[PDB]
């Protein structure tokens, strides 16, 4: 999963 | 005549192709920036950010890149910093893709792999660090705040829209990131070009962060799987003031919509590609929106998430 | 105005961009075949074989696509099936990186996987077997000896090199597979614009069917990692009298070459990629070429080769 | 490795 800028 | 001096100067031109199993009667037409040096959008603003710091004199030879990112402007500003001369490092958490730590260790990139449980924060934590360490070695580009992404599809990506659709494209369906697509986009086609389009941003279900941010709600980020978007914060890159309607999409209808678009359309998408999609296919498919042409941005190609779950 | 019906529609215009590190003084460029639906120089013969067999009438509705090929040129096919509704069979042995099967898989490709010890004949064998079964349903497009396939590059890929420069270029370097590419860009250079380039076609030293042929020695075929090339036969697609050079590459300098395409210049080229480099600077640095302006096929980008001997 | 029209 991503969260908080992750995967960007 | 038209040789480029360094891949960074061949980005963009992607095509628009019509949709023939999604929309109505041909109003759904995707823009496929998965045909770009490292396959996906961010190649665009992996160039301009790098030649901006340029023309400001903050990036010179000598000076290293040192910035934070587990998606694809990690790669693109890996090859622009290859194909340019500068010495990169890229911090991360330590759950990348291997291939991923491969491609970038492939492309000179110096890996500075931070823990897991920290996530990204973590990981610019470290970049901030390192920056410290000697400011005057080291520039830090920062994807989520610099204008030189938004601008960079204000003069490329927008004007290309434009000119591809003869003036005709009334709506614009792209998922939201740093928010720099969407935002550059809307300002070349309203501010530039002058026609009132409709900007339509998309994000996860999952973390609805711009949706209960416009409505006044309790922001909630969360985890979910449309690789790309829902950065769970409103980006500085995002313009809201032009953002016109707000979709949101799950993540197993992005990939169920990525996968259909392979299929069906014979086009090669990533999971957030189908997130843009599948919000279009439902406006498209709204009476309000029968004779309105939508152009819906595809951010990256499938063969960069073999081993998702994609695939 | 500029939006593609189908995926199809959207091949070529791939850029030049030119090399620092290669050549001398400039006169390596090269045009980037990745940057094309499927991300490979096939993704032009797919699509004008089947166009073709349309306009021919031996492809038409109902009809099955069905071929053997354990290359760029599957995905291709697969992706132009799935564009403009064709069912589609592929044979391969069932020695493929999975990923590639599951590529396939994804794009709607029936698979049949043959016994590996046969190789391709084995592949082909099952082709013809199942188009005998009713070759009133099935359609083999048989991309060595079709015409279509170097028409599309006479048509295109040729033209393209000639208008980006400005009709300057004096060579060009491109390894031979089908010998598609060669045999179109040179017919279009030679015969259609009039200029008398030198056309280098690039082989592996470990498989120089082409120089053993010319020289008029015993052809011995073998093993080579150079992915895209080295068929081990002289294949009807290629044209020998348009060819002026046959240049020979090692694997594992066709490896570093891809290699260092990344590392120095920031270009995401397959294997067969670094092959036409490694050719081409051998040739921009003899005196005799100082002058002369080298075009050098890049067939494919590098992504499709994570897990090979590339990463 | 490839051979005979193995890998195009």
């Amino acid at each position: 999963t991503f969260e908080y800028g992750d995967g960007i | 005549m038209a040789i480029y001096a360094d891949n960074s100067y061949s980005i963009g031109n992607t095509p628009l192709v019509r949709l023939k199993h999604f929309g109505h009667n041909g109003n759904v037409v995707v823009k496929i920036e998965g045909r770009n040096p490292s396959y996906s959008v961010k190649c665009r603003i992996g160039a301009n950010m790098v030649w901006q710091a340029e023309k400001d004199g903050t990036l010179t030879k000598g000076k290293e890149i040192v910035d934070a990112t587990s998606g694809n402007t990690g790669i693109a500003l890996a090859y622009v910093a290859a194909a340019r001369g500068y010495k990169i490092t890229l911090t991360m958490p330590e759950t990348m893709s291997l291939e991923r730590k491969r491609l970038l260790c492939g492309l000179g990139v110096n890996l500075v792999l931070t823990e897991g449980a920290k996530g990204m924060k973590g990981a610019i934590a470290k970049a901030e660090e390192i920056v410290a360490s000697d400011p005057s070695r080291y520039v830090m580009l920062k994807q989520f705040e610099n204008p030189a992404n938004p601008q960079i599809h204000r003069e490329t990506t927008g004007p290309e829209i434009w000119k591809d659709t003869d003036g005709k494209v009334d709506v614009v369906v792209a998922g939201v990131g740093t928010g720099g697509s969407i935002t550059g986009i809307s300002r070349a086609i309203k501010l530039d070009f002058g026609k009132q389009i409709t900007s339509v941003a998309v994000e996860p279900v999952e973390s609805p962060v711009i949706s209960q941010t416009l409505a006044g709600e309790e922001v909630k980020p969360g985890p979910h799987k449309i690789q790309g978007i829902g950065a769970g914060f409103i980006p500085k890159n995002l313009d809201l003031s032009i953002i016109d309607r707000v979709e949101t999409v799950d993540s197993d209808t992005a990939l169920a919509t990525a996968r259909r678009l392979m299929a069906e359309e014979g086009i090669l998408a990533g999971i957030s590609s189908g997130a843009a999609v599948a919000a279009a296919d439902r406006l498209a498919k709204l009476p309000e929106f029968a004779d309105k042409l939508i152009v819906v941005i595809l951010p990256s190609a499938s063969e960069r998430y073999l081993s998702t779950a994609l695939f």
